[PDB]
């Protein structure tokens, strides 16, 4: 159901996923998991938060790939806590990826499950994935000095904000007159 | 690193005073408190940042309110970032919809660390030439603010960069995109707004 790295055979991660997601174990691949042919997961252990380069070059490789969209998941514990701000500066700010703190790899199980559910389910299934005339009247009402009654009368003679903008004081005199007519032309000019 | 501008919502003076204070006094950047009715920090043209506590995010009764706020922000901003800050489990679904929507998420341990995060977001956006620097003052602002889906900073650099609201109204989609500092499709939307005939 999703492609994993041989590194993960028989592990706690895989044990908790086994039931809800089927796993295909592949050898040598750069990520730890592939969600799709355009998205993947890079897992970072508490262990290799030791100022070592065990994960860094893997993340950079994924960034170089023209289509591949990487999302990094990390074990955040009392010991690795101090090293997290630098990981986050590198991944999210320098590299432009997603970083996900996780306590146990038992927590990462639930996370990867819901991460797959999100990916497999149809587009616009998540809420985050039309001209209004009332707004246009509100916008014209913001030009001094016209209120709720003068606004629609202006739009009647000049059907758009464009036409209202290049409207002569003469033509404005007819519909509103005197100071109000000059007050609209003064707003648009300079 | 310093001099860079940043917009802060008034509600943040009570909510995150140490953040604003650390931004100004430690990292020495030009912070401006503004009336941004629906958001916390404007860190560049195009990017808004939103801070929320780990308790708030775990309390999944403002789960749907939060999502609706992200939707409102999506209309006005090309890039959206949320900082989950530690305070002084079923919500993994919230995080995945955010990620899936291409919304960047940061994690902070304190208000001081959150300020460092905002500083660093500012520099990245400054390096990308989408930096915020502009006067942030002129009262044709309100007219630009009445246009739906227009961020406070968009409206701001519409007042600046356009000689007249008259010439703004007669500008081709190419130059409104560049002078208003907005997207290629966003320039078409406000064009259809100014040019809408009854």
């Amino acid at each position: 159901h999703i492609v994993a790295n041989e590194k993960w055979r028989g592990s706690q991660l895989a044990q908790e996923m086994q039931g809800k997601i089927k796993l295909i174990f592949e050898d040598g691949l750069t990520p730890d998991f592939y969600l799709s042919n355009r998205c993947c997961i890079l897992y970072v252990t508490e262990a290799d938060l030791v100022a070592g380069n065990g994960y860094r070059k893997r993340l950079v490789r994924v960034r170089n790939s023209n289509n591949l969209k990487g999302i990094v998941v990390v074990e955040k514990t009392r010991m690795s806590e101090q090293y997290f701000p630098a990981l986050q500066k590198f991944t999210v700010l320098d590299l432009g990826m997603v970083l996900l703190p996780v306590a146990s790899q038992m927590e990462a199980s639930c996370l990867v499950i819901q991460l797959v559910q999100e990916q497999t389910k149809e587009p616009s299934k998540n809420p985050l994935l039309l001209l209004s005339e009332p707004s246009l009247l509100r916008t014209v009402q913001q030009i001094p000095g016209v209120g709720k009654v003068k606004a629609p009368l202006l739009l009647q003679k000049f059907p758009s904000i464009q036409q209202l903008s290049n409207a002569s004081i003469g033509e404005l005199e007819q519909v509103v007159g005197q100071a109000v007519a000059q007050q609209i032309h003064a707003f648009f000019t300079q | 690193g310093k001099g860079t501008c940043i917009l802060v919502g008034g509600h943040e003076i009570t909510s995150g005073l140490e953040v604003i204070s650390s931004l100004r006094a430690i990292h020495g950047l030009q912070v401006e408190v503004c009336p941004l009715n629906g958001c916390d920090y404007i860190v560049s043209n195009r990017m808004v940042v939103e801070r929320r506590s780990q308790s708030e995010m775990l309390n999944s009764v403002n789960k749907n309110k939060f999502i609706e706020q992200i939707q409102h922000l999506q209309s006005m901003f090309e890039r959206i970032c949320v900082i989950v800050e530690k305070d002084r489990k079923s919500y993994d679904s919230l995080l995945t919809t955010l990620i899936g929507a291409g919304i960047r998420i940061l994690f902070s341990s304190c208000q001081e660390e959150t300020a460092d995060l905002l500083k660093e977001l500012s520099l990245v956006e400054q390096r990308k030439n989408v930096g915020i620097h502009v006067p942030t003052v002129s009262e044709a602002l309100q007219f630009y603010l009445s246009i739906p889906n227009i961020s406070y900073i968009t409206a701001l650099n519409m007042c600046h960069q356009f000689s007249s609201v008259k010439r703004m109204a007669n500008s081709s989609l190419q130059e409104i995109s560049m002078y208003a500092q907005v997207t290629h499709q966003k320039a078409e939307e406000i064009y259809r707004y100014i040019h809408y005939v009854f």
